[PDB]
């Protein structure tokens, strides 16, 4: 019934010394039923990274949407769009649906080209930006998230130590959690390398 | 319509370990949006070595207790002075709990103490009576940032050992009270940040062989 | 409904108005709500008919028991009855009720019995629907120690606006005068009051 | 949420706590609750986080607009009333309740809107579920001719009520100024009580801890 | 299961050096009626002792026949009924607090707010607060009501914490319960000029003032407020 | 929750899953669904944790006060009808049971009888109940025989709840099994799902949907 | 409708669906088939709401012929579920929505690949080697867990399709009435015509 | 449960019964029989709410074994019928009433007859010839309108009840696993292992 | 609430307290409920803060136009436009205003708007929440071609009743009042209208 807890997942961000992690769950049901394992939460445009959780139908919509916005934005601006600009067009499109809501939880991450600046932001289902330093989180889990994150987690990490603290913070969250799990991903991006980890965990 | 419940908001937390136990929970007790006290006693010293906590409804906690309470003074009376032991107090308590089956306790409930043999346990409750011992467990407001802590920081969960690369698990070393106290510290400073009925105090009861020790920690007052 | 009590310097007056209405519809136009429980110990009766009749007709049992055994109640004795039977069935009762009486030690004595089943004990006191609309006039005009003719002028001005203001309010004013000298019964009718 | 304004004898202070909350969760410890309409116009919002934002944004846009056409400063009242008929518009459905100050060159202004659209004047007031706690400091140190400092301590003494005794109100105290013929100042963080403290323990892994099935690099380059 | 109907509103308090005030207006409101304005929601239990309650007062009245009969219960074959055996705050707490469990659990409550305000025999403080629901709980400041949220904030700001309750003095504390009685006669719209204070002192006792006002209330500034935004006369 | 119970030629197989969980947070991975009524009974616990527990342990103390006034051992069926004819006097009230009540006696032989809080009670070979009880069925009925090996049969009762485990988002934590013979029930150990679906996949060849 | 199944073996894509047709107490008819050809190498099955499954299925289909005629070429497997998912994801903030749930089993030509893709009516698109819509699931996804291989053959694929089949017989309450069986694979789509 | 028949003939009573018992989505079993045996020459057959179905028959069985015992003889089909009536009488009126509906089959010797009664959870009680609860005679009831006679064999009206049983296999919906059929005559109560 | 507009032989004279509520907590108890509509015509405000000042916009508004057209508009005409806006819109409104204005023609003039959107003409008016409590004594106290002190007196002792009953109402009570002299603008603090 509660369109943000049908399907399930969630998706986690974190800032580091000169690097940003996004990392998402990997399941997709109806409700008690799992139905996939293969679904994954976080997409990009260009070098900006955003990860959605919440109602699956919506999640797809969106990232065609702003696949389809991010790539009239390059061809008419002449360059890709940057995490604080994109931010705003998250938010942006999502209060354009005011009264008719994209039930979600998206999650920007990313490091500015120009600046070198780390960056992370999260929103609710209607478009208010939550800007962290520290951490974002979303999704069926986001209290247990929270939990980890407020517990695990140090400023200025190194991405191969942030790697460590942000899969700790979704395994042990996503396994306080019916509707998460099922697999996981892991995306540590540098300003100019980005590695994808999936990590090993209890399949049920 | 009357309501006859209400959440007083809080949080406990009970951790086991090899020869001593340890209670805590946080002294801030609410309605709504308002604090009623930055100090009102959670956690109780309930004779025989054992402590307990009725988290949720404080109307219903307390009854809870003061009715335990008062089994451990007839069960002296009735039985010539026998020590009640933590499994005995546990059974004790599920009939208490289910007794009101149909107009529940609206209460998280948590013992902790000491075996028959000398090591440290913690028992927990749901509302209407099941229990089971656990090693570890958090109750209240705050279960939810906590718990996946403990399961992380105390029984060494998704943590392998380098090198091997995710065949070989972290060993599940034993855990002093001091190495205890700095993770119920900790989790009790996590969940303050992030949950508005959390802060004020931290009162952590310690169970040995030599009796039942306090320790008190300020907490943020916002 | 209007009803009200007022002490003065020879004892107490009662006052109401008698019109009792289903809906819209005048049931009664000449119904008496000045009831006696005892002697010189009577009630001004709002809300259900059925209720305050039922009570009234337990607490005039109740003091007429009390008198058998200990002699004539005090006015705050009868109030004590009305209050323990309004108080103890509240959630099935609908009557507001004000009780007057005159003793010689302690003379005039008002007791009002709102909804709740508390009471209290005033100079005068005024309920009903139609009491609504004269809170201001009754504060602005009430005085103590009043005289006879004083307190009857007062009430008849008072229940006149309570008339003509609420629905639920009408008839004659019926009136009911508490002092040494014994019971007398005042009736007003709508050509003399309405014209006030 | 606390946010308050209060009046001085040539000019106006506003200020706001920085905590958002989902229901008994903390979202953000920081929220900026302070916004600019025009340079010398700010309010400040409690209720629905993403109305507030937008509202404040969408009149900021139509009087920059509108300042460029009638080639003049904007006004408080134009703000003002730009607000309420958008808000009343929309039956309260959009959760926006703000403090609107600022200077212009009819002199110095501070209003309030809530949600429906209904519109106060006062020379101290303020909104939030802290509101309560804010007024009853303002109601009890309030006086008039107050300088700029003493008008800054009140209105941040008023935020620190809500914060300390309002659970949804908490973190930290921003401000801003808007003197007569002087820049505004906006002030973030203009408060903070000292900090959180220095955690127990260092939760940092051991590198491999985790357990990995796959790597790739992924192409971000065209 | 009832509702409410004759009520009274806040009742405050807090703890000070050598002993507790308590306070509580006069008025016994009817919804928005401001009914009856002569009522006494301060009731004194010995000399050592006072129960301050607000909601129904019909309740109020029937709690108060309650302590009266647990005087004269306690005066009973008891020779110390004036000194070492008589009614202490504690005792009279814990008594109110089980009828109020025991009356929420058979589903008809006392529809009230109780504040217990008093001195122990060994001269300590007892301040502690029970409700309708049963709930309990104990503070340098207690309020009900409106005075939580708006009189807490004001008397936390004297005694924020049990250290600072030997710090403060009876001058100090009477100062701020009677600032907070104005705060909410300006923004509680069923509260009363008029209120009643009473100071239990361990030193000299109980003190009860009756007929108390707000005074030194600021309204001057209303004469300068016009319209609600543009309007100018 | 998923837990079954059938009948074999080596007796019965008991096997449960661990989780409990309140609304989408799991409270629980170690909770013990099986009840060791006395060394020849065995009751499964599925719906309302406190219910079945608490009625279950009653159940038992029912049953030895039988074997002391009787001098004999309780019948399966006497022993499941005790604690349905209980749950029957509470119908209405809201009890949210579903229990398998599996033991061995002379009389009998291997019996399983499912109880129900509605007062359903039947006898059967073969019973899967709870939310993840769909899922335990698909594996259970097509490889079930009469002739299965002591061995074959734990595997079968451990694989039917690890294939639950994994598609009920409200079962999981671990697998406990239990052997009922002639000569009293056997426990075989608390095998951990996040251990045993690796170890399965890899050495069965199942599971080719999930990744590893 | 009820029980609609599809599995992805190596070459083909086999999709099962039921053959009753029940409108309250009575099953009017024991030989429905509950899918449609949307190209010659794209099936689609569905199972909803009574008239919304064909409606929509037939609308569906007369698109993808349009396509097909316009362009004289043959959409992937993939851009047809992409432009069902579209419709249903449109559909679910309508005024009336289409309450239908679809299983697309397409052979893809160019990759020499099968492809399935399980869709509800929310527009929740996943592709997988093996789907089903409703309550089948729940009893045939333990089966096809265990038994599932990517490199089975369409003769496997049918056998391990019985077995799934027997299972629902069994345990099932409703009486579906048997399936109606249809593999798609570079030749094209047929039907099993003895099952 | 779902389905119970009942149909008298010359001289004997034939009671079918369905075997499937269906707990929400599972098919719990397809063996059970709804039956208890009241006395040697009486059956009866019970549908209705769970744990209520079977608490109801074994409490009347008792009670019509107890009286067996006490008077050393078999009460008539007719006086079981007008005790068990009572009962549902009385229960309907009760804090919570037995939600079950039965058929009494039942040989009476005195007067060599054989005798078929239908009673509801009312306690609603008709002496027929052929009988059904629920959903079960909306389809059978055409069928033994045309088909029955009073003087058929045991024989043809097993063979007149699996045309009935074969209509409901077609065309309900629910899949009640078939019927368990017991024939109630002079001899007294036996199965048909073989239907 | 509690406003209140009485002709006198000079002109009309406006009254309201100042107290707007959200439940029980006094929102605010400084606010001006006479609010102006023209140079010579105001009203009363009474129910919704967001309706009553969404109307008085437009009316403003409206008169503004009018003025500019045709001259300045009569007291009639600016109870027209409000009528036609709380008529029209009766299903989303909750608004009860009372438009007072002075013309050199007509002279005082006061109009009433309840909830449905009708309009009455009246020597005086009284409306809000705290109305109900001074029918009686308004009633009883008003006469005709009253003095400026007599009306000034009125209205204060009229609001200082309706205050002291009615807990939605309170604050001081402002007053405006319309001659051909011009507009005056008048206050009232607690200390000086409870001691009445
Ligand atoms: B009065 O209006 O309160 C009046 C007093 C009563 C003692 C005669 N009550 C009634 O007229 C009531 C209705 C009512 C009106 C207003 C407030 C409360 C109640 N009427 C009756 O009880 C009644 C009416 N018709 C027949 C019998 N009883
Ligand atoms: B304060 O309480 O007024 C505060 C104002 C500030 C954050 C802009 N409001 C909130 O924090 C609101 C509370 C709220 C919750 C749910 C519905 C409506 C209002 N929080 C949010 O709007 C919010 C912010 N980020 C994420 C989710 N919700
Ligand atoms: B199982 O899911 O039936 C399980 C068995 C029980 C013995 C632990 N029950 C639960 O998990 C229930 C919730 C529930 C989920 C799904 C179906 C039915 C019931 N949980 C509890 O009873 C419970 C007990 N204590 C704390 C939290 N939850
Ligand atoms: B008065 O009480 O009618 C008053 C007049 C208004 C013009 C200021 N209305 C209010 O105070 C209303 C509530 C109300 C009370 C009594 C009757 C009808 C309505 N208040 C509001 O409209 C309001 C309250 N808080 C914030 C904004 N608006
Ligand atoms: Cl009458
Ligand atoms: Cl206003
Ligand atoms: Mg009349
Ligand atoms: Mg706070
Ligand atoms: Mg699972
Ligand atoms: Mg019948």
């Amino acid at each position: 019934s509660d369109p943000s807890s049908i399907n399930g997942g969630i998706v986690v961000a974190m800032t580091g010394k000169d690097c940003v992690a996004i990392a998402c769950d990997l399941r997709l049901g109806s409700q008690s039923l799992g139905v996939s394992n293969k679904f994954e939460k976080i997409f990009h445009y260009g070098h900006v990274f955003l990860g959605i959780t919440g109602l699956a139908t919506d999640v797809t919509t969106l990232n065609e949407m702003f696949r389809y916005k991010t790539n009239l934005y390059k061809l008419k601006e002449e360059r890709a769009i940057e995490p604080e600009t994109f931010t705003q067009l998250v938010s942006s499109s999502l209060y354009e649906r005011r009264f008719g809501p994209y039930f979600v939880g998206p999650v920007v991450a990313g490091i500015n080209s120009k600046s070198g600046k780390p960056f992370i932001a999260g929103f609710d289902l209607i478009g208010c930006i939550d800007e962290a330093k520290d951490f974002i989180v979303s999704g069926t889990a986001s209290d247990q998230l929270f939990g980890m994150c407020e517990s695990l987690y140090e400023p200025n990490l190194e991405p191969e130590d942030l790697f460590e603290t942000i899969s700790q913070a979704l395994l042990n969250a996503a396994d306080r959690d019916a509707l998460s799990g099922w697999g996981a991903v892991v995306y540590i991006i540098k300003k100019d390398e980005v590695v994808k980890r999936y990590l090993k965990m209890r399949q049920d | 319509q009357f309501n006859p419940y209400g959440d007083n908001g809080g949080t406990i937390l009970g951790i086991a370990g090899e020869d001593f136990a340890v209670l805590a929970g946080d002294t801030r007790n609410i309605t709504d949006y308002s604090i009623n006290s930055r100090y009102e006693p959670k956690v109780f010293d309930c004779g025989d070595n054992i402590v307990m906590s009725a988290n949720g409804f404080a109307a219903d906690g307390d009854a809870l207790v003061k009715r335990f309470k008062n089994s451990v003074k007839w069960y002296h009376f009735d039985h010539n002075d026998k020590k009640l032991s933590i499994n005995s107090a546990a059974r004790n308590i599920q009939h208490l709990l289910y007794g009101k089956r149909f107009f529940p306790y609206y209460v998280h409930t948590i013992i902790a103490g000491l075996d028959e043999d000398g090591k440290g346990a913690v028992y927990s409750f749901d509302p209407v009576g099941s229990y089971e011992r656990e090693q570890c467990r958090a109750g209240g407001a705050a279960a939810s940032l906590i718990m996946p802590f403990l399961d992380n920081q105390v029984n060494f969960k998704n943590q392998y050992e380098p090198g091997t690369n995710g065949k070989v698990k972290k060993p599940l070393k034993y855990l002093s009270v001091e190495e205890v106290i700095k993770l119920v510290r900790d989790s009790f400073t996590s969940a303050t940040e992030r949950h508005i009925q959390v802060g004020d105090g931290l009162e952590i009861l310690i169970v040995t062989k030599d009796g039942v020790r306090k320790e008190f920690y300020e907490l943020k007052r916002d | 409904t209007s009803i009200m009590a007022v002490t003065f310097k020879d004892g107490v007056i009662l006052g109401a108005d008698s019109r009792t209405t289903t809906g819209a519809y005048i049931a009664n136009r000449v119904t008496d709500k000045l009831t006696r429980v005892h002697d010189k110990i009577w009630c001004c009766r709002s809300g259900s008919a059925a209720d305050t009749q039922a009570i009234a007709d337990i607490v005039q049992y109740h003091l007429e028991l009390y008198t058998s055994q200990y002699g004539t109640p005090s006015t705050e004795t009868a109030a004590s009855v009305f209050k323990e039977l309004c108080y103890e069935n509240k959630d099935n009762l609908t009557a507001g009720i004000i009780v007057a009486g005159y003793d010689d030690k302690n003379k005039g004595e008002v007791y009002t019995i709102p909804l709740g089943g508390s009471v209290h004990k005033l100079p005068y006191a005024i309920a009903g629907s139609g009491s609504t609309f004269i809170y201001g006039y009754c504060d602005k005009n009430f005085r103590e120690n009043m005289s006879k003719e004083e307190t009857v002028d007062f009430i008849k001005h008072s229940l006149s606006q309570a008339i003509k203001w609420d629905g639920s309010s009408g008839g004659v004013i019926r009136m009911v005068v508490l002092t040494a000298a014994g019971v007398e019964r005042l009736i007003f009718y709508p050509d003399e009051y309405e014209q006030l | 949420t606390t946010i308050v304004g209060v009046k001085f004898n040539n000019g106006v202070v506003i200020a706001a706590d920085t905590r958002s909350t989902q229901g008994p969760i903390v979202a953000d410890k920081n929220c900026a609750k302070l916004h600019r309409i025009s340079p010398k116009i700010w309010c400040a919002g409690a209720g629905t986080a993403a109305d507030t934002e937008a509202v404040t944004q969408l009149i900021g846009s139509n009087i920059e607009l509108h300042s460029l056409y009638t080639s003049r400063e904007p006004r408080v009242v134009s703000a003002l009333q730009m607000l309420k008929q958008h808000l009343f518009k929309y039956q309260g459905h959009i959760g926006a309740y703000l403090i609107v100050a600022g200077v212009d060159p009819t002199g110095s202004h501070l209003f309030s809107i809530h949600a429906h659209g209904s519109t106060d004047v006062g020379y101290y007031l303020s909104l939030g579920s802290g509101s309560l706690a804010a007024m009853a400091v303002l109601e009890s140190h309030w006086k008039q001719d107050l300088t700029k400092e003493e008008a800054i301590k009140l209105a941040s003494d008023a935020i620190q009520a809500g914060i300390w005794n309002d659970l949804g109100s908490a973190s930290n105290v921003d401000v801003c100024v808007m003197e007569i013929g002087k820049d505004a100042e906006y002030l973030r963080n203009y408060l903070t009580p000292n900090v959180r403290e220095e955690k127990q323990k260092s939760y940092k892994f051991p590198r491999g801890t985790t357990a990995v099935l796959k790597e790739s690099i992924v192409n971000i380059c065209d | 299961t009832q509702q409410p109907i004759v009520t009274g509103t806040s009742v405050i308090s807090m703890k000070y050096d050598n002993g507790v005030i308590i306070a509580a207006d006069n008025l016994g409101s009817y919804g928005s009626l401001l009914r009856f304005n002569g009522v006494e929601r301060l009731i004194p239990v010995g000399d050592n002792t006072v129960v301050g309650i607000s909601g129904d007062i019909s309740d109020m009245q029937h709690i108060e026949r309650l302590l009266k009969d647990l005087v004269t219960e306690n005066a009973y074959d008891n020779p110390l009924a004036d000194a070492e055996e008589a009614l202490e705050p504690s005792y009279i707490f814990e008594y109110l607090a089980t009828v109020m469990y025991q009356r929420r659990s058979k589903m008809n409550p006392l529809w009230n707010a109780i504040i217990v305000a008093g001195v122990q025999s060994n001269g300590d403080q007892f301040l502690r607060y029970v409700n309708l629901l049963g709930v309990t709980y104990s503070s340098p400041t207690l309020a009900t009501g409106f005075g939580a949220h708006m009189a807490n904030p004001l008397l936390r700001k004297v005694v924020d914490r049990e250290s600072d309750i030997p710090k403060t003095t009876v001058q100090v504390a009477e100062e701020a319960i009677v600032n907070a009685m104005r705060v909410l006669y300006y923004r509680d719209a069923r509260s009363s000029r008029n209120f009643s204070l009473a100071i239990i002192d361990k030193n000299t006792g109980l003190t009860f003032k009756k007929n108390l006002q707000v005074e030194n209330m600021k309204w001057d500034f209303a004469k300068d407020i016009k319209g609600y935004g543009t309007q100018k006369i | 929750t998923t837990t079954l119970a059938f009948r074999f030629q080596g007796g019965i197989i008991v096997a449960v899953d661990s989780r409990a969980t309140a609304g989408n947070w799991v409270a629980s991975q170690t909770v013990k669904k099986v009840i060791e009524i006395n060394p020849f009974l065995l009751g499964t616990m599925a719906g309302g944790a406190a219910d079945c527990q608490f009625w279950e342990t009653w159940l038992g103390s029912q049953c030895r006060l039988h074997e002391l006034r009787e001098k004999e051992r309780i019948s399966v069926a006497a022993a499941s009808k005790i604690l349905s004819n209980l749950v029957y006097q509470y119908k209405g009230a809201g009890l949210s049971m579903g229990t398998m009540i599996c033991g061995y006696t002379r009389k009998e032989g291997p019996t399983i009888y499912y109880v129900d809080s509605d007062g359903t009670r039947l006898k059967g070979d073969i019973f899967c109940v709870g939310s993840g009880q769909t899922f335990a069925y698909g594996v259970l009925d097509s490889n079930y025989k009469w002739d299965l090996s002591v061995e074959d049969a734990l595997y079968l009762g451990k694989r039917s709840i690890l294939a639950a485990a994994h598609r009920d988002a409200y079962s999981g934590g671990s697998v406990n099994l239990y052997h009922v013979t002639e000569d009293g029930w056997i426990y075989h150990g608390n095998h951990d799902v996040g251990e045993l679906f690796w170890k399965v996949k890899e050495e069965e060849g199942s599971f080719n949907n999930v990744i590893g | 409708m009820d029980i609609i199944l599809g599995i992805r073996v190596q070459d083909s894509v086999i999709l099962a669906s039921s053959k009753a047709v029940t409108r309250g107490i009575s099953v009017l008819k024991d030989s429905d088939d509950k899918t449609r050809q949307l190209s010659p190498h794209t099936l689609m099955s569905f199972a909803g709401e009574a008239g919304d499954t064909v409606q929509f299925a037939e609308y569906i289909q007369a698109n993808i012929q349009l396509y097909s005629i316009r362009e004289d070429y043959e959409l992937s497997p993939q851009a047809v579920s992409s432009f069902v998912r579209q419709e249903l994801a449109k559909s679910i903030r309508s005024r009336r929505p289409y309450q239908v749930n679809v299983l697309i089993g397409g052979y893809d030509k160019k990759k020499n690949k099968p492809e399935l893709y399980q869709i509800d009516y929310l527009g929740t698109k996943v592709e997988l080697p093996y789907g089903a819509h409703g309550y089948s699931g729940f009893y045939t996804f333990s089966l096809l867990d265990h038994h599932y291989r990517p490199d089975m053959t369409t003769e496997e694929g049918l056998d391990l399709l019985k077995l799934c089949v027997q299972e629902l017989e069994k345990r099932m309450p409703m009486d579906f009435k048997g399936v109606i069986v249809k593999i798609v694979d570079k030749d094209g789509i047929r039907q099993v015509d003895d099952f």
